[PDB]
């Protein structure tokens, strides 16, 4: 009976980590690599998303002061 | 925004939804980390304990220093 | 290291599904020094890969031309294998679609021995080279046509 209390959280997919992540410490249930400190390691509440195609970084940066 | 140099590679992007929670980024390594812990672990005299990245200073430093630590290394030696 | 080829495709079908073409075209390449390239078709046709999809930066644009050159080369190696088989019609628009002088001066030689003269013909004028060209057509191919074109040079 393992406690929930230790156990990693994937906030993109909303469900905790039970089971062992597999290679690049993604997600057991959506695939979501773990955004990760680097003192103690635990699962910050951040998710990754990529800009689609007809986005760029400069546009990016455009929209998100603009708007 | 990946520093590996002046090679192009896109920026990476990433949603925060609870905000109880402290989060921060070294702009010299460009790694996440807990602000507070990261201020905590950056009293060990080394920056970042990662790429020991020092806030407040330019990426050239004052290189100067190594003079002076040259001269109190030779100081030392001249001490008896 | 093995060069167990077929295993090593064996194991890439479950394993590297994108490593697969990369072996196949090595491959073909030793058959090429032992004259065993009779076989050395089917995994050409089998390099053929769908496009890298994604965001319009360097990343998905780099890749491109390392993929097309490897493409060049594969339909290279195949018109080059094409030729002893028999079928130089398949083979001629991949020619006659190429630029390189070199290739189309390698394939320019074998047409002769199939008896396949008009394919020759049609590439020994572009293969850089108008003397030896007329040469092999008094002496072999005998059309006076062609060579008329050429006689100012
Ligand atoms: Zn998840
Ligand atoms: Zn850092």
């Amino acid at each position: 009976k393992d406690r929930d209390e230790l156990l990693d959280r994937c906030f993109r997919c909303n469900q905790l980590i039970a089971q062992l992540p597999m290679a690049g410490d993604r997600c057991p249930n959506c695939f979501h690599p773990c955004v990760r400190s680097f003192v103690n390691f635990e699962c910050l509440p951040l998710v990754e998303f990529v800009l689609a195609d007809e986005l760029t970084d400069e546009e990016a940066e455009r929209i998100i002061v603009s708007g | 925004r990946p520093r590996y140099g002046t090679l192009p590679v896109p920026n990476r992007y990433y949603r925060l939804m609870r905000s109880d929670v402290s989060v921060c980024l070294c702009n010299g390594c460009q790694h996440f980390f807990i602000a507070e812990d990261y201020e905590a672990e950056c009293m060990r005299g080394s920056g970042c304990p990662l790429c020991r990245y020092r806030p407040g200073k330019q990426v050239s430093r004052s290189m100067k220093q190594i003079l002076f630590d040259m001269e109190t290394a030779a100081a030392a030696s001249k001490t008896s | 290291d093995m060069m167990q080829w077929e295993r090593a495709l064996t194991l890439a079908e479950q394993l590297a599904p994108e490593e697969v073409p990369i072996i196949s075209r090595d491959y073909a390449q030793h058959l090429e020094y032992r004259g065993v390239y009779a076989k050395a078709l089917e995994m050409y046709q089998k390099g053929l890969r769908q496009l890298p999809t994604g965001h319009a930066s360097t990343e998905l644009s780099v890749t491109v031309q390392e993929v097309e050159r490897h493409n060049e080369q594969c339909r290279q190696g195949a018109a080059r294998s094409q030729i002893r088989i028999g079928n130089i019609a398949d083979a001629m628009k991949t020619v006659k679609e190429s630029s390189e002088v070199s290739f189309v001066k390698e394939c320019a030689k074998l047409c002769e021995e199939n008896q396949k003269h008009e394919e020759a013909a049609q590439l020994y004028e572009k293969a850089g080279d108008i003397e030896r060209a007329a040469t092999i057509y008094i002496e072999r191919c005998k059309n006076l046509k062609a060579a008329e074109r050429l006689l100012p040079f």
